[PDB]
C-alpha cells in the first residue's frame, strides 16, 4: 500500500558488501570505556 | 565518500552501564543516532562487541523516539522474542547480535512497523538477545517476525525462541510465553 514511508530493504549480504567498500562522539565513547579501534 | 545508502528508519544506539540500579538512577545512555548504512558501520567499527563489554551491561538499538523501556508508549502493549544463549562462544555471540542489527536496519521483516528495537543482555553466565515488538495481540506480525528471526540466525531446537509480553515479564525470580519457536 502506498504511503509516505516507502520500503527500503537491505539483505545481510548487501549490507556486508557495503561495509567492505569503505565527531565529538569519540569522547563519549571513550568516557563510557566503549571506544574501540 | 559523499553518498550513503539511506535507511527506511532512523535508529538510536543505547548503552546500559548496569542492569540493577536504584529507582532514581538512570544507567541508560544514548550514544548516537544514524540514518545510513555507512553511518551504522562507522558506529559499529568503533564500539566494543558485546563479547567485550562489562558484565551487567546492555546494548540496545531502538527506532528514534522510542526508549529501551516497556513503559514507553511504543512498548507498553507489546512484547519480545527472547533468545537465551547458554555456553555460547564469543564470536557466535557477536555474530548473532550483529545479524540481529542487520535484520533491524535492513528491514528484514514484512511487519516492519511492528518492530520497536532489540536488546542484548550480557550477564557472562547466560546472555540474552531480544527483539521488541509493538503489539502482543498482533499474532500474524509476531509469528512472521519470529520465523524470520529463526531463519536469519539459523537456530535449531537447542536455542528456542520465546515470545513474552512485557506485562508478564514482571517476576523477581520463569515467565509465561505466548508463542514458542
Amino acid at each position: 500500500v502506498v504511503s509516505s514511508k516507502p520500503v527500503k530493504s537491505y539483505t545481510r549480504s548487501r549490507l556486508m558488501d557495503i561495509r567492505n567498500g569503505m565527531i565529538e562522539l569519540e569522547g563519549r565513547l571513550r568516557r563510557m570505556n566503549i571506544w574501540r579501534t | 565518500h559523499l553518498y550513503k545508502h539511506p535507511l527506511m528508519n532512523v535508529w538510536t544506539l543505547w548503552y546500559l552501564e548496569n542492569d540493577r540500579s536504584k529507582s532514581w538512577e538512570d544507567m541508560q545512555n544514548e550514544i548516537t543516532s544514524f540514518d545510513t548504512v555507512e553511518d551504522f558501520w562507522s558506529l559499529y567499527n568503533h564500539i566494543k562487541p558485546p563479547s567485550e563489554i562489562k558484565l551487567g551491561s546492555d546494548y540496545s538499538l531502538f527506532k528514534k523516539n522510542i526508549r529501551p523501556m516497556w513503559e514507553d508508549a511504543a512498548n507498553k502493549q507489546g512484547g519480545r522474542w527472547v533468545i537465551t544463549l547458554n555456553k555460547s562462544s564469543k564470536t557466535d555471540l557477536d555474530n548473532l547480535w550483529l545479524d540481529v542489527l542487520l535484520c533491524l536496519i535492513g528491514e528484514a521483516f514484512d511487519h516492519s512497523d511492528q518492530i520497536c528495537g532489540a536488546v542484548i543482555n550480557i550477564r557472562g553466565k547466560s546472555n540474552k538477545i531480544s527483539i521488541w515488538t509493538a503489539d502482543g495481540n498482533n499474532e500474524e506480525a509476531a509469528l512472521e517476525i519470529g520465523h524470520k528471526l529463526r531463519d536469519a540466525l539459523r537456530l535449531g531446537r537447542n536455542n528456542s525462541l520465546q515470545y513474552q509480553l512485557h506485562k508478564d515479564t514482571m517476576v523477581k525470580q520463569n515467565v509465561k510465553s505466548i508463542y514458542t519457536l
